[PDB]
């Protein structure tokens, strides 16, 4: 079949990212996967006149799956293949009761890739101890993880989905890289059956898929002042401090009637009853903070930023914003595993959950500010990665003195 | 040359070949050049060319003579290639073989053909005496010396040439490196020499000469600064100079050899010797060998006195790494499978004022990264820290940390938490309200406190900063209080430093504070907004 020509942004050269070292077990799994793929034509070996490179990983199930990090090639191409061949994002997917994510990446592998573009898909299987220079391939078909893949395949997709859409005009279906997000309002039992209908529709049209979110609760969580029977000076001090930090986001907080209630240099465990004029501020401020902020709108031309904080006992908090203190979403991820989980596993699930929510709500993923040493993350992140996309990220240097201010 | 298929090559997008000019050269040189270009043309490596080629490249001559072509202009125009190997294999990661042979191919780049449609851009010109007769035009047919493409193309040609032989000989291991091959096998020595002799015949059929047993080298092997021996490896002998005056250049070279030696000689230190180079600009400024540096240099000389060796890898045995603390942000580790032989050693030093547990975790990370590179796996860890110590620190630390499989080793120094702050304020303990302040211009300042029991103090300070006085305040309250104390500060800086729970710092003040924190029994530190009139705090800022 005819190939869609693919051009880079003028003046942009291809990706030249360095391949990480891998476990021997991961290397062997990759060598297997690529040996079958060369055998079916999907990839081919290349000479040294190809200088490009793109990292590769092995993840999982019990099958090893291969995972190509196409973040750099995406910036250098799809940023024009979101304009020239963009897929529009539906603002009504976040509203449905139930959303199910279905993996359809297998469809891309039939379709050939533009001849002149293949060089920029180079990747290297690494060797232990620098024994060999590396095994080098490029794609001959549309790769998973590349954002131009579902761009190119979108026409085929819109055609295969049109019969299902007519018999179900109420079911929203959005494609983001390798996945279909499908949202209904049906009862869970009906929606699930309705999901198997679309699986069988796709499967009798030649798309195999190898086989639930509720974006109703998804909001910006409210800030919680502590609820105390008696208040000490330390409690008032923690309360005054938190309330003064909130003033940067909810202007209109007042504290003068609370500062007067500690007038003399009292000891730190001294209980102090709240005056009527004091309890007026605590009540007037508990209400201006249960209502959402003003002026807080998504800007499609800016980038989303996610910040995560560790909280203790498998509890993590996050905020998604674009500008400081104008949060478009905040939440709390809690992993229940019974001390069968460590921090790095939890942070990895957290990132994946935040990224999926971000995909449903805006069709874009954020860049994460991660509370973890860089080399630690670069070493263990694939151990629990289950998604086929990879968000951009970077590593936080200084802790927050604002820890309980989100709990 | 060889029947190897050529690699196709392009000039960088939008660019034409080098059209440089050949400066006239002396007479006896113009002679000795053509004595090379007629021999090289006979062997098919070059080829006289007509006028139609408009490009050129300079050519020089230098000590029998030797030809030399400055390709630096053409290198700036040729496409880029896959980068050749950056790192080299580490001896600690070779598996012992019964026999290892070293083969070096001569004229390597000249034995490999150069893609046809690109040969024109290699044109050159031997000039006529007294610039009169037309110049002798030429061009290359093979990989020229010092061209951007030559190493990567040679590598992949060699790799392809090895293919039919490796397939008929799966029992033998070949390493490629620049222009060498290193062939190992677990064959009996008579079989091994026949395989080597048939490998050489194979490579000779493809146009690559190799040495015979008359010159095939022999253990031990001097390779990239190592000594490789039949069943052990070591670094090549190190020579630490003895000078009275030390140049900035000379300190760099010395640190180099010291880092190099640390992969197998345990316990090298380089902290003091490179603290010297902290404020470096000039390469030749002489530096005083400080007292602490001279002690470390003497202690390294002690370690280097007797040689020591590393073993090679055995995949059937476990991989163990063991870590010891050395004392001033300084750590040392050994990697081994057996109790009296190490695979290798090294050190971790933290730059940038952490604590012991945070540092230990960074050292574990470095080792884990290194293990993966060298052996493709992560070691089991033997660490000088109690589990309960470590569970305590990682559960309360703001970052996520991965703690691999590890078990405790009861060798002092141990890694411990030295103090810990309180989670809630203490009862029956005096509450100090500290504050401090300086002047950015004059560098005068004051620190003091105000307590709930009406005690008060203010101390004058010279040569200080708003940061340093805020820490000075907290030191004051720790000095003048009992074994249990509540401190209340309006400074997130000072709160940040103490809440980090360091155990050493590069500022003498913070060290004294750490001493008091050890001496005390319960210390609760607490924070309030500055200049918000909280009460307790409003009265200390006035005093200061
Ligand atoms: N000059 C040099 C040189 C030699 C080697 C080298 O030898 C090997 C080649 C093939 C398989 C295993 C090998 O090494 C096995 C470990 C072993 O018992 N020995 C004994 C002396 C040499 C190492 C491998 C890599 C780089 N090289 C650099």
């Amino acid at each position: 079949i005819e190939t869609v020509p693919v051009k880079l942004k003028p003046g942009m050269d291809g990706p030249k990212v360095k391949q990480w070292p891998l476990t021997e077990e991961k290397i062997k799994a990759l060598v297997e996967i690529c040996t079958e793929m060369e055998k079916e034509g999907k990839i081919s070996k290349i000479g040294p006149e190809n200088p490009y490179n793109t990292p590769v990983f092995a993840i999982k199930s019990t099958k090893w799956r291969k995972l190509v990090d196409f973040r750099e090639l995406n910036k250098r191409t799809q940023d024009f293949w979101e304009v020239q061949l963009g897929i529009p994002h539906p603002a009504g997917l976040k509203k449905k009761k139930s959303v199910t994510v279905l993996d359809v990446g297998d469809a891309y592998f039939s379709v050939p890739l533009d001849e002149d573009f293949r060089k920029y898909t180079a990747f290297t299987i690494p060797s232990i101890n620098n024994e060999t220079p590396g095994i080098r391939y490029q794609y001959n078909v549309l790769p998973q993880g590349w954002k131009g893949s579902p761009a190119i395949f979108q026409s085929s997709m819109t055609k295969i989905l049109e019969p299902f859409k007519k018999q179900n005009p109420d079911i929203v279906i959005y494609q983001y890289m390798d996945d279909l997000y499908v949202g209904s309002d049906l009862e869970i039992g009906q929606h699930r059956t309705k999901i198997e209908e679309l699986r069988q529709h796709l499967l009798r049209w030649g798309l195999t898929t190898p086989d639930e979110l509720h974006p109703d609760k998804w909001t910006v969580q409210p800030i919680v002042l502590p609820e105390k029977d008696s208040w000490t000076v330390n409690d008032i001090q923690k309360l005054v401090g938190k309330l003064n930090w909130a003033s940067q986001i909810y202007p209109g907080i007042k504290v003068r009637q609370l500062s007067k209630l500690l007038r003399g240099t009292k000891a730190l465990t001294e209980v102090i009853p709240l005056t009527e004029e004091a309890e007026l501020e605590l009540a007037e401020n508990r209400e201006i903070l249960k209502e959402p902020v003003h002026g807080v709108y998504y800007d499609p031309s800016k980038d989303l930023i996610a910040e995560i904080q560790k909280q203790g006992q498998g509890q993590w908090t996050y905020q998604i914003y674009q500008e400081p203190f104008k949060n478009l979403k905040t939440g709390k991820y809690a992993r229940m595993r019974g001390a069968h989980t460590n921090d790095v596993k939890q942070l990895t699930e957290a990132v994946q959950k935040i990224t999926t929510e971000s995909i449903v709500i805006w069709g874009k993923t954020p860049k994460f500010k991660l509370p973890i040493q860089k080399e630690t993350w670069e070493t263990w992140w694939t151990e629990y990665w289950q998604a086929t996309w990879i968000p951009e990220w970077e590593f936080v240097n200084t802790p927050p003195l604002v820890k309980l201010w989100y709990q | 040359i060889s029947p190897i298929e050529t690699v196709p090559v392009k000039l960088k997008p939008g660019m034409d070949g080098p059209k440089v000019k050949q400066w006239p050269l002396t007479e006896e040189k113009i002679k000795a050049l053509v004595e090379i270009c007629t021999e090289m043309e006979k062997e098919g490596k070059i080829s006289k060319i007509g006028p139609e080629n408009p490009y050129n490249t300079p050519v020089f001559a230098i000590k029998k003579w030797r030809k030399l072509v400055d390709f630096r202009e053409l290198n700036k125009r040729t496409q880029d290639f896959w980068e050749v190997q950056l790192g080299i294999p580490h001896p600690a990661g070779l598996k012992k073989k019964k026999s290892v042979t070293v083969l070096d191919v001569g004229d390597a780049y000249f034995s490999v053909p150069l893609d046809e449609d690109f040969r024109k851009y290699t044109a050159f010109t031997i000039p006529s005496i007294n610039n009169e007769t037309p110049g002798i035009r030429y061009q290359y047919n093979v990989l020229p010396q010092g061209w951007k493409g030559s190493p990567a193309i040679f590598q992949s040609s060699m790799t392809k040439i090895l293919e039919p032989f490796a397939a008929q000989n799966p029992d033998i291991v070949i390493y490629q490196y620049m222009d060498d091959l290193y062939v190992g096998s677990d064959l009996e020595i008579g079989q091994h020499r026949t395989k080597i002799e048939e490998l050489r015949q194979h490579l000779l059929r493809w146009g690559l000469t190799t040495p015979d047993k008359k010159h095939q080298k022999e253990p031990p092997f001097l390779w990239m600064g190592y000594e490789l021996h039949p069943d052990k490896w070591t670094v090549q002998p190190i020579v630490l100079p003895e000078k009275d005056s030390w140049t900035v250049n000379d300190i760099q070279k010395l640190v180099g050899k010291l880092n190099w030696a640390s992969q197998i000689y345990p316990g090298i230190k380089v902290r003091q010797l490179s603290k010297l180079l902290r404020g470096t600009k000039a390469l030749t400024e002489v530096i005083p060998l400080t007292e602490e540096a001279e002690l470390e240099l003497a202690e390294n000389r002690e370690i280097l006195k007797e040689p020591v060796h590393g073993v090679y890898y055995d995949p059937s045995k476990d991989l163990i790494a063991e870590i010891q603390k050395q004392g001033q942000g300084q750590w040392t580790y050994q990697i081994y499978q057996e109790p009296f032989k190490n695979l290798k050693t090294g050190k971790y030093a933290r730059m940038r004022h952490t604590n012991d547990v945070k540092q230990l975790t960074e050292a574990v990370q470095k080792i884990t990264t290194e293990s993966i590179v060298i052996w493709g796996k992560t070691p089991k860890f033997k660490l000088p820290i109690q589990k309960e110590t470590w569970e305590t620190w990682w559960t309360e630390y703001w970052q996520a940390t991965w703690i691999p499989e590890w078990e405790f080793v009861n060798t002092p120094p141990l890694v411990k938490l030295w103090y810990q702050l309180e989670k809630e304020p203490i009862v029956g303990a005096e509450t100090f309200y500290v504050d401090g302040a300086a002047n950015r211009e004059t560098k005068l300042g004051k620190a003091g406190y105000v307590t709930n029991k009406g005690r008060q103090k203010v101390v004058p300070l010279t040569n200080t900063t708003n940061q340093k006085t805020e820490l000075q305040a907290i030191y004051l309250a720790l000095q003048d209080s009992g074994l249990e104390v509540n401190i209340v500060t309006d400074s997130q800086y000072a709160l940040g430093i103490i809440q980090a729970q360091p155990d050493k710092s590069e500022s003498e003040l913070v060290n004294q504070i750490i001493e008091q924190l050890i001496k005390k029994e319960k210390v609760y530190l607490a924070w309030v907004p500055a200049h918000k009139g909280i009460g307790g705090n409003e009265q200390v800022d006035k005093l200061v």
